[PDB]
């Protein structure tokens, strides 16, 4: 029912317009323009392009083409630190007959994003696709709430200490980043089942955090008599949310509950009618997840995500989802001096980095010639040495040594610091408090 | 009076009587407390109001009341020969419903509600949410937003709704993935919210809990305003769809108990359903004896079975006989 | 001579029954190697292969070895473990004897599988004819000498400082420092030996009194792992003193007691400085005192150049940058890939490391010369004497210390040109005192014994050579280093160890071992010493050693090896008066 | 041209400086050490290979001016051993002296006798050190050699023994009196107990020789031992820095030790073993090895001996009951250079 190969022969010949076709699928029903390239492209394509856009193999490279977002065949960009990858039906369809083998020819091939040039026959790459792809994943999508109450600054004389439900805390990041900041805190109770961050919650940071263990065992009468609360912030698991799985358990079964849990703990967090406090809750989560998934939790939430990009303010490409009602959530990254943004300056002593913004942290058990040198983005001494992870803890905007504690392994600290947030992003979020927020 | 217990006699009493003036024994708040809104399959009081004995009822005359007496109560009370004179009365008008407070050693207490209320409170070592009875001229038309499924039949059938009534008080949407603060609040106020699951061997593609967490989001999407004295009573039936992990994840967001209402015919068990509701007197209605093993089961061979699903139409009756006290009933 | 008719002739290796004693290994000598006179008929001078002392057995609890497995005692074996260690030992004395070849106690336990097999299958291959002597081992003392002076010293005809506690023997030359009482050559070889042997689950091997580990005696209180011999405390303390001892639960170690007598058996109020004045001043060569340089003015303070043997994880340069010391030049032999590469990236890569010790010649460190501060360490895995498998000095890691000593020469200035000069050499203080005695020989220098006890929070106690100044001046504490390990504990933990000897979790270890190798309660309960413990309590910089994988095993036996920070620093401290600072 | 020196000199009259003495090659690169003239590549390739070498008659292999065992002179003085070639006494000192240099019978060499001319013949003055200059610009590894000391100005040579008896070597080669007293040759069985202070006050010493004890019924103490003591002790015995007198050790070995410990004593030594094969019949009864540094110890060095077949030799020896002996006569040979250093003591007489 569908014949691409035709609607790209008769727009070659200056009979159709590319902007009035859609390239992802060659659906004719165009509403929007491809963020990537010039062309229209379907609500179907947005759909499928939200599942896709910054969905990583662990190996390292995109999993899917960019353009079509799918398929059983996918061609790696020869280029390091530029994840980006086409599929021949794109390549050899869109550029041109016979292109595809020419560029597996070419060892050194560049991804069209990342070459200079910018014509590639009828694929043509917009100057400004970054403003656009912001724009794709900020500035649209399929909800229409109302804009959330904002709460006026008040005087410094009147400014309480701040209590915080730091819901999957995780490492702690959280009040890692309160104290940083500057703000303090009257009591900050976190829900946590993993043993390992529960220690590294309680030594790190001298027992200011005050454990529940499983969330699953508090209810709204504890939120109750431990209250008032005036910061709740949730980092929900991905691991069944993200579309990376092949199992997809999705939201509503697995640990997709979880998040529900988070929900119903919000409605027992925030003030019922009273809005004499400015309450603040902030909800961290993936960005490659499905439409349906990506729609019920805007909906339960009550509130549009913004996306925040790591690669603005640090050294990985982790894109993350927040909802909530923050001042200024959809401000532009600001590129503080304290925080490293470059692999290189991070490094260690007598290395050099032979990538730049690494997003691969898993050795993966080295994993094979293709995983080689992505996995692999450290040489010292002209022999190639794993990342350490004083490294990736150094990218993610900790202080050195932040996760020395309860003697784990290399692994257990691997997936330990490989589910949690970005300092720098949490940094950028929680600017705004201090201005409303006591300062000690 | 007060002294003098007038359910059983006992002269040991702890307080005032909830209902009328008089004294009441420990023995008999229990008893009171078993049946405080326990209804029949009839659609009346079970027990008698006073002395809470089923052995002998009073049918009030009046269509707006409910509420029944003893043989035993009115004799002692009242006095003697009176019974007889309630029972051959065509149109008998109780004694809470005309404003007469004075009859015999009876006394009626004026506003009863707000005492029947603070005694309920003061007493309920197992509390649940719920509000103040309206009186009978201020009673209001119910408002409901089903879920899910055709639910007008079950409260036509209850009064509760009138055959080709206007569609703005009853709301069927299936599709409510696509609900907006701003659709709620346009469909207007709602002070009933029921949602079920289909029954066993129904089609299901989605997963079972989407029944359940929409509910609740348009559960705490129909609060009442704070401080309102606005009677708003949800409720939640599944029919053993669920598993024991979605029971707990259930029963932790409606913070309520899987009270169960099995259905017993012959003395075997072919149906049964589980309730998360704040309705008063339904946990006098759970069933300890039913266990897991057998309903399991029955379940397995539901979904093995070929029968079309049919949903329980019947169990679900006794769930909304209280809210005639509440509201207004055509 | 000994001949009785009962066999048993020089150099045959059996079993013994003695009093409160089940089947030690051992083997049969003359006098000449245990210092005591001529025996007599049935006074068989009995050299234990094992970990014993000296004594003497007669032939009536003397029983052929050839017949192993029929007398075998197997709770020994598998609850007693230095039993285990002495199979070792003679089972491989005997194997090499008859010609026939085939973590400590990791290896121990794997070792011994295929030999107790074989023994087990009935010394096929060279039957029982086969345990003979290589053709080369082929007044008076009686069988109850210490039941006998004993049982004077308590009549007041005997001094008891005039007999030795430890063996019996009447040829007392020095006091025994720990307790009071005569003391023989032998017994202060065997206490030079095994006086500061600690095991890896955290106590100590043998007995406090005679250095002999038979059958001792737990220290039931924490932080006193000293142990008692069985015959040490029936004879010095009384009969039935080890039954009621063994009975109460946490018995207390009688000089960690709480009064100075016990007896026959009382200790020395002034034990600690006796027992330093005794390791480090009773060895038995006397040397002339180490060379002394002139203290070189301030304003001609040329900066260091340093040649580190053995770095490991660079604790010198660390040392040294930690005491204001400008190092010209820091070159370090180390072949071990966790420890070059911490070193080498802890610091600013001013390591120019060689690599193997084994291959740098004369012609490197001339050319890298003049050196003016040698340190190093030899690897203690196979010098010290707690390892079952000791092969010895001459053999092995140890040999490496010879290397040291060539590299030492290749950095000595001449006699003439007199310039200052400064070497350090580091060694396990639980090691054989021949090897001891010969290493201080080669180094042409005296050893001091610095117990990291002073000033550090563990007992990591090792002998330091060198001519650097001011060994003998006693250890000072500073006030910004941890002496407990409470100080040395994250938030939220308490410690259950004044201080700690133990870092290595031998796999739970045992019953015994609980209690002993997880000295923190994290959350009400028993924890393991963290990678950040370690680095702590020696006084290392905090996360230190937090450079590359290195998992908790490999970073545990990394620091295991180390050198004390505050040891180091106080050995260090008039370097900085002679040389740069900044 | 060999026999056209003579021409080229009295006829040409050019310097002999230009010219090569040994062999009269026209091209030349450096002045021959010995006497005033000139030497080829290949010339003194020879004389560095053969400058100390002797056969088993104490006397020296190759000539001392052309390099030739085949027309040797013998000295009449004994404290000389050098010997000539008729060739280059037929050429330089003049033809036909040869057969009557060799007819009559006691005779002075041309090094020792203090004339510096003979015909053609020039000795250098002050050639004795011009000779270690010789070593030590023109050899490619010039290790270590000491500037010999006349005949006269000869002490008798002090010896140390580690763990063996040198006497019987040395009174076999004539360097000590028998009977004499033992001031000049002290022995040690047991070394574990000497320091510095004790070897400095037996007295000086300008040899240290260590020998392991032969194969066979081995002392407990292990075989390395037996290497790092003799170390020690040279390194107690080296003289005082600033007078460069004559020392020279030699630890030989009797196939006891291991490939590691050969590998450790070629870095303590920074001395490559130099294997001693001993064959009779073309069977290898015996061999040692040596760490040396008396000069010419590498000439006698032989290629063709294996590690495997010492091995086997080891072992066969290990498993036979031979009782343990010495292999003097392998070590016997090889001090023979010390003649031109020490004093001479004919013992014969
Ligand atoms: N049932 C459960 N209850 C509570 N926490 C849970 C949980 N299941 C998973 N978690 C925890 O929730 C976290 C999700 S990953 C997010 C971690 C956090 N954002 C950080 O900065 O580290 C993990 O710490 C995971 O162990
Ligand atoms: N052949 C060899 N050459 C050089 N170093 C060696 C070696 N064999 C072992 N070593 C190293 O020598 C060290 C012995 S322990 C030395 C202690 C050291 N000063 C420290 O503070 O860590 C170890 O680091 C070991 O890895
Ligand atoms: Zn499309
Ligand atoms: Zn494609
Ligand atoms: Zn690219
Ligand atoms: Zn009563
Ligand atoms: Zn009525
Ligand atoms: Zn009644
Ligand atoms: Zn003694
Ligand atoms: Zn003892
Ligand atoms: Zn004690
Ligand atoms: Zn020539
Ligand atoms: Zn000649
Ligand atoms: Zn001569």
């Amino acid at each position: 029912e569908r014949t691409r190969e035709r609607l790209v022969y008769e727009v070659r010949q200056k009979c159709r317009n590319i902007e009035d076709i859609c390239i992802s699928c060659g659906s004719l029903n165009v509403t929007l323009e491809h963020p990537l390239f010039v062309g229209g492209m379907c609500q179907n394509c947005k759909n499928c392009f939200l599942e896709c856009a910054y969905q990583y193999d662990d190996d390292g490279y995109q999993s899917y083409c960019t353009i079509c977002c799918g398929g059983r065949e996918v061609l790696m960009c020869g280029n390091n630190n530029c994840c980006r990858c086409f599929c021949v039906e794109c390549v050899d369809l869109l550029v041109g007959p016979g292109a595809a083998q020419a560029a597996i020819k070419e060892d050194p091939w560049n991804c069209y994003m990342c070459g200079h040039k910018g014509t590639y026959g009828l694929l043509r790459r917009r100057e400004d696709w970054p403003s656009r792809l912001q724009m794709f994943f900020a500035n649209n999508h399929d909800q229409e709430f109302d804009p959330p109450k904002v709460y006026p600054p008040v005087p410094a004389e009147k400014r309480k200490p701040i209590r915080v439900l730091s819901l999957f805390d995780g490492i702690a990041t959280g009040l890692l980043v309160l104290k940083d900041l500057g703000i303090q805190v009257d009591r900050y109770i976190a829900s946590e089942v993993c043993e390992d961050s529960i220690t590294v919650g309680m030594v790190r940071h001298q027992g200011k955090i005050m454990y529940v263990g499983d969330v699953r065992s508090v209810t709204q009468k504890h939120i109750q008599e431990w209250g008032p609360f005036d910061l709740v912030i949730g980092g929900s698991p991905c691991n069944d949310l993200s579309i990376v799985n092949p199992a997809r358990k999705g939201l509503y079964e697995g640990t997709g509950r979880l998040f529900f849990e988070f929900y119903r703990l919000l409605h027992d967090a925030r003030p019922k009618e009273g809005d004499d406090r400015p309450f603040f809750w902030l909800f961290e989560n993936v960005v490659a997840m499905g439409v349906s998934d990506k729609r019920d939790i805007s909906r339960f939430l009550e509130s549009n995500p913004v996306m925040i990009d790591a690669k603005e303010v640090s050294a990985a490409h982790r894109a993350r989802y927040f909802w909530g009602n923050l001042p200024g959530m959809n401000r532009p990254l600001a590129s503080t001096v304290n925080d490293k943004l470059e692999l290189q300056e991070c490094l260690e002593h007598g290395r050099i980095a032979k990538f730049s913004k690494v997003r691969t942290i898993t050795t993966r058990s080295n994993s094979i010639k293709q995983g080689k040198d992505q996995h692999f983005p450290v040489f010292m001494n002209e022999k190639e040495d794993i990342l350490w992870c004083t490294e990736m803890e150094r990218v993610f905007g900790f202080p050195v040594h932040y996760t020395d504690v309860s003697n784990m392994s290399r692994l257990a600290r691997q997936r330990l610091l490989g589910r949690s947030w970005s300092v720098p992003v949490i940094r950028h979020l929680f600017a705004p408090l201090k201005e409303y927020f006591a300062c000690v | 009076i007060e002294d003098i217990c007038i359910c059983c006699g006992s002269l040991q009493v702890h307080t005032q009587h909830p209902l009328f003036e008089g004294g009441i024994c420990a023995p008999c708040k229990d008893k009171f407390l078993d049946a405080l809104f326990l209804y029949d399959d009839d659609g009346y009081q079970s027990y008698c109001s006073i002395c809470c004995s089923g052995e002998t009822l009073l049918i009030c005359g009046n269509p707006d009341c409910t509420r029944c007496y003893c043989f035993e109560c009115v004799d002692s009370l009242v006095g003697p020969g009176t019974s007889g004179k309630v029972h051959a009365m065509s149109n008998w008008v109780c004694y809470l419903c005309l404003p007469s407070s004075r009859s015999g050693l009876l006394q009626r207490r004026r506003k009863w509600r707000s005492q029947l209320k603070a005694f309920y409170d003061r007493e309920s070592e197992n509390p649940l949410e719920m509000f103040e009875t309206v009186p009978v001229w201020r009673r209001q038309p119910v408002r409901v937003l089903s879920l899910f499924e055709d639910i007008k039949k079950e409260l036509t059938s209850l009064g509760f709704l009138e055959s080709g009534s206007d569609p703005g008080q009853l709301k069927h949407v299936v599709d409510v993935t696509d609900t907006v603060r701003k659709d709620v609040e346009e469909w207007g106020p709602f002070d009933l919210v029921y949602g079920a699951t289909p029954p066993l061997g129904h089609t299901c593609d989605r997963p079972p809990s989407w029944y359940l967490f929409q509910f609740h989001r348009l559960l705490q999407y129909a609060r009442p305003k704070p401080g309102s004295p606005r009677p708003f009573f949800w409720m939640f039936v599944d029919n053993l769809v669920l598993n024991k992990e979605d029971l707990d994840v259930a029963s932790r967001f409606l913070e309520m108990e899987p009270v169960t209402i099995p259905d017993v015919h012959g003395g075997s068990l072919q149906n049964a359903v589980r309730v998360w509701s704040n309705i008063p007197a339904i946990r006098s209605r759970h069933w300890a004896l039913v266990s897991e093993e057998e309903l399991s089961l029955l379940a397995q061979n539901k979904q093995s079975s070929k029968l079309a699903a049919k949903w329980p139409t019947k169990l679900v009756k006794n769930c909304f006989l209280p809210l005639r006290e509440y509201f207004k009933y055509f």
